This record gives C-alpha cells, sequence and structure tokens, in this order.
C-alpha cells in the first residue's frame, strides 16, 4: 500500500540532498522561515571549510599568495571548532560577520586557492567553494538562504531521517540514513517492507579517499558497499536503482584528472565524460552475481534534473 | 595531518575453531553465508565435524552427508579433489571414512577462509548489523548465556532459508540444525 524507498550510499554521495529535492518537488517545499534555519549551518560550512584550507596550505607547505594574509589565517585558526554551537555545525550571524573580512582575503589568495585544487589530499567538500564564491550575499545583514543555497548546505546525517509525501494518490515514504562507516550499523533498522532502494554514488570521487580512514579509495568503498547490498538474497524482490550523482562535478573533473591514474582497468578517453561514465556503470554491474539494474546520471542539487529522473524512478518502481 | 571539516570480536570472526565454540557468532556468520554466498563448503564442514566427534555406530549421518554434499547431483554439492571423493565413496565397504573425510574438510577450508575474510571486510564497511551482529552486544564470555542467544537467532534464519527452493532450503536447514544440535541449541 505504501512505497517505501531507502536512500543508501557512502558518505557525501548526495542522500540528504535528494531527500530535500523530494520535499521541494512533491512536498511543501521550504518557506522563508525554514530556509532561514540553514543560515547557521551555511556560515558554519564556510568558516570550518576555510579553516581546513589555511591548515592545508601550511602543512602541504604551499606558499602564501601574499604574506599579509598570515594574520587572517591566524584569526581563522583561533576559531574554536569544539565550542557548543560550533560543535553542532552552527555559527551565529554576528560571529560570522566578524570573520567575513578575513575569509574574503584568504579566498582571494593564490596559496589558499592552490590548496583547494589539491583537496583530494585531505578532506573538503566542493560546496564550500560555492559559498566562498558567494560571500557577497551571505555577508549582507538580512541574508536569507535561497533554495539553491539550502540544497548546497551540508549537514551530516547522524540518525535516521524519514520523509513522507504523495504523488497522484500514492503514499510514499523515503528514508535517509548516514553513509559514514560508523553510521551504517543502523541500516538494518530500516529494511522492513522496503519496496525500492536508490543507491547513490558520487561519480567524481574516483580520485579521493575516505574520510573515515584517509587511505581507502572512495569509489572502491562505494563498489564494495553496492556489492554487499546487490548480492544479498533478502533483497531479491527489492528494486535496486543506481544513481551516479554529481555528474556536474565529474564533467569538470575528467578535464584535469584522469581516472586512469586510479583504476588501470580503464580504457578509453579519460578526458571524455561519456567514456568515464560507462566505465563507472560497468564497474557497478560487474559486482552483481545472478533481475535487471536500472541506472541514472544525476545532479542532486539540480531540481529540474531530479524532477524528471524521479519520474522514471516512480514508473519503474510502480511497475514492479 | 590537516584537519577535517566534520570529523575485539575480530578474533572470534577470523578463526573457525573459536567461531565454532561461539554459536551466537556462528549463527551471524551462517546468516551472511546463506545470504551472500555458497552455503555448501561451510555446511559440509560442520556436518562432517559432527561425524568426526560422533561415536562410530554414525552411519546414518555419513550417509546423508554423501547425498547432500559429495555425490554427483548433490543439492549443495561441494567441490573437492576427485580422488578423495572416490575414496570416501568406497568406504560402500562400510569402513571408517573419518580419515579421508577430514581431508575433504581441509580441501574446502580455503573456500571457508575466503568467506571469513569476506565477512570481515563487510564488518569493516560497518555492515555487520545487516546480518544480526547487533544481537551480540550484550554478551560476555560465558558458555550457557551465549548459547541462549543462539536460539531466537536461529529462528531469524528461516527468513533467509525460506527464500530458497525446497530441494536446497531443506538440506540447508538439515545441515544447520545438525551442527547446532551438536552444539546444543
Ligand atoms: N555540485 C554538486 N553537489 C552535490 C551533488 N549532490 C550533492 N551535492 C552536495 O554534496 C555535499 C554532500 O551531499 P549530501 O547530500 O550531504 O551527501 P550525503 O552525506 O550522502 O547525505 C552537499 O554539499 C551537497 O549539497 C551534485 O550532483 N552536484
Ligand atoms: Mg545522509
Amino acid at each position: 500500500r505504501l512505497v517505501k524507498i531507502l536512500l543508501l550510499g557512502a558518505g557525501e554521495s548526495g542522500k540528504s540532498t535528494f531527500l530535500k529535492q523530494m520535499r521541494i518537488i512533491h512536498g511543501q517545499d521550504f518557506d522563508q522561515r525554514a530556509r532561514e534555519e540553514f543560515r547557521p549551518t551555511i556560515y558554519s560550512n564556510v568558516i570550518k571549510g576555510m579553516r581546513v584550507l589555511v591548515d592545508a596550505r601550511e602543512k602541504l607547505h604551499i606558499p602564501w599568495g601574499d604574506n599579509k594574509n598570515q594574520l587572517h589565517g591566524d584569526k581563522l585558526m583561533a576559531f574554536d571548532t569544539r565550542a557548543p554551537m560550533a560543535a553542532q555545525g552552527m555559527v551565529e550571524t554576528r560571529v560570522f560577520l566578524q570573520y567575513l573580512p578575513a575569509i574574503r582575503a584568504l579566498w582571494e589568495d593564490s596559496g589558499i586557492q592552490n590548496a583547494y585544487d589539491r583537496r583530494r589530499e585531505f578532506q573538503l567538500g566542493e560546496s564550500v567553494k560555492y559559498f566562498l564564491d558567494n560571500l557577497d550575499k551571505l555577508g549582507v545583514p538580512d541574508y536569507i538562504p535561497s533554495q539553491q543555497d539550502i540544497l548546497l548546505a551540508r549537514r551530516p546525517t547522524k540518525g535516521i531521517h524519514e520523509y513522507d509525501f504523495e504523488i497522484k494518490n500514492v503514499p510514499f515514504k523515503m528514508v535517509d540514513v548516514g553513509g559514514l562507516r560508523s553510521e551504517r550499523k543502523r541500516w538494518f533498522e530500516c529494511f522492513d517492507s522496503v519496496t525500492s532502494i536508490l543507491f547513490l554514488v558520487s561519480s567524481s570521487e574516483f580520485d579521493q579517499v575516505l574520510m573515515e580512514d584517509r587511505q581507502t579509495n572512495r569509489l572502491t568503498e562505494s563498489l564494495n558497499i553496492f556489492e554487499t547490498i546487490v548480492n544479498n538474497r533478502v533483497f531479491s524482490n527489492v528494486s535496486i536503482i543506481l544513481f551516479l550523482n554529481k555528474t556536474d562535478l565529474l564533467e569538470e573533473k575528467v578535464q584535469v584528472v584522469s581516472i586512469k591514474d586510479y583504476f588501470l582497468e580503464f580504457e578509453g578517453d579519460p578526458h571524455c565524460l561519456r567514456d568515464v561514465q560507462k566505465f563507472l556503470v560497468e564497474c557497478f554491474r560487474g559486482k552483481r552475481r545472478d533481475r535487471p539494474l536500472y541506472h541514472h546520471f544525476t545532479t542532486a542539487i539540480n531540481t529540474e534534473n531530479i524532477r524528471l529522473v524521479f519520474r522514471d524512478v516512480k514508473d519503474t518502481i510502480l511497475h514492479d | 595531518l590537516i584537519i577535517g571539516p566534520e570529523e575485539e570480536s575480530d578474533i572470534i570472526f577470523q578463526d573457525l575453531e573459536k567461531l565454532k565454540s561461539h554459536p551466537a557468532y556462528l549463527v551471524v556468520f551462517l546468516r551472511y553465508i546463506l545470504s551472500q554466498a555458497d552455503p555448501g563448503p561451510l555446511l559440509f564442514y560442520l556436518c562432517s565435524e559432527v561425524y568426526q566427534q560422533t561415536n562410530p555406530k554414525s552411519r546414518s549421518l555419513g550417509k546423508d552427508i554423501w547425498n547432500i554434499f559429495l555425490e554427483k547431483n548433490a543439492p549443495l554439492r561441494v567441490k573437492i579433489p576427485e580422488m578423495l571423493q572416490a575414496e570416501i565413496d568406497l568406504r560402500r565397504n562400510n569402513e571408517d571414512p573419518r580419515n579421508v573425510l577430514c581431508e575433504a574438510q581441509e580441501a574446502v577450508m580455503l573456500e571457508i577462509q575466503e568467506q571469513i575474510n569476506d565477512y570481515r571486510s563487510k564488518r569493516t564497511l560497518g555492515l555487520g548489523s545487516l546480518y544480526g551482529e547487533n544481537d551480540l552486544l550484550g554478551l560476555d564470555g560465558d558458555p550457557l548465556r551465549e548459547r541462549q542467544m543462539a536460539e531466537k537467532q536461529l529462528a531469524a534464519l528461516g527468513d533467509i532459508l525460506s527464500k530458497y527452493e525446497e530441494d536446497r532450503s531443506a538440506p540447508m536447514d538439515f545441515a544447520v540444525n545438525t551442527f547446532m544440535s551438536h552444539a546444543g541449541i
């Protein structure tokens, strides 16, 4: 009677974002008040992300673009990340504004920028770039996060978030669990009456390592995860749909990095999006041991793209 | 180095001899096996273990082991060196097979190891709970208490068995209980 869909995938694959799209596309959406609650999360993304940047500039021994920015880097590093509000990923507006000037200078520095280009060597979401490039609008006193801002804001998912919605008189329940290794121990609590599983993967994580242990390749982790889910007989009658998310990022990445340097099996033009997308797809099908497998190239932050992709997902699931 | 923006029982699970003595842990492993892999090897190993410890008299068991795991069209046929199979089959002469049946058990051990390494990898992915590992939380090195959780756990197997045809689910259930019973569950 109910269509229960589980969103599975390693950390930072796009689950919480997809869930937000459902609310935007089929639910009540986010009114000004509800968007206003993301501001503390957004100012926290920015401050903490920049702190990681100056720290990487130092330890990676990358030189400043301008020495006078050493003072700004000092200001940021002095920010206590473990204080109560900061510990829960939130920063008041008044505090954010005190750091704005320094943050703006640090982001104009070529050293900090070079550090960003090498984020694969550490841990940093490209969503901090989206906000650093929009400091002007986050700065203004009466700033209210846009829909696009809300979608980009990054909040870890420790816990189980459930969202209920309807489409043409059909009740739907989507479940989002965390994807960090430590969070997965809870995945078993949500498998009762599951109709379909949407397996998300950041298609552009081939050059990165896990945040859990900074030594394991991200794609590799995804594949091993998919492997244990897709071959579990208990899910024999469950629809497994594969989402190769962050297509927009892969489109950028293939032009400066080559998947060839991380996965030998690759043969084709590493500078070509279509070639890398097929390799990724084959890699996940290759893990099956048998039931068909449908896949989709998505961009979770793109509302219009998720609108039509889900259209296919709904009809697929509804015809099983 | 370089700050982040956000930020045992392995001993029992990696060794088959200590996993056999811990029924609660074994049941979890049998769950993984029955769901993610070939049940043959392990199930053949356990029944053959009951034989090796069962007093010669034992015949019936050995007979069922042959039809379920070793003979031509066996439902859960396991793959062992042909020589060893012909010899086991001979001991027809109703003689002592334990000696050659133990070699069959060792031949299948490499496969059981791969699967052990396999599940440990899954535990690393933090997915141990997907196989009942969460039922091990409140346990302490005490025979009687642990083997109490063995039951209830052993009932959560029907959930995976039932999704197997009768000519396979039947022998499986037969195999599991044969060893569980010998372990006292
Ligand atoms: N550019 C881009 N960003 C994305 C995409 N999908 C998710 N994100 C962002 O990636 C970060 C991690 O996303 P999240 O949904 O929290 O991943 P989760 O940990 O699996 O829930 C967030 O900042 C998202 O806004 C995408 O297709 N493209
Ligand atoms: Mg999440």
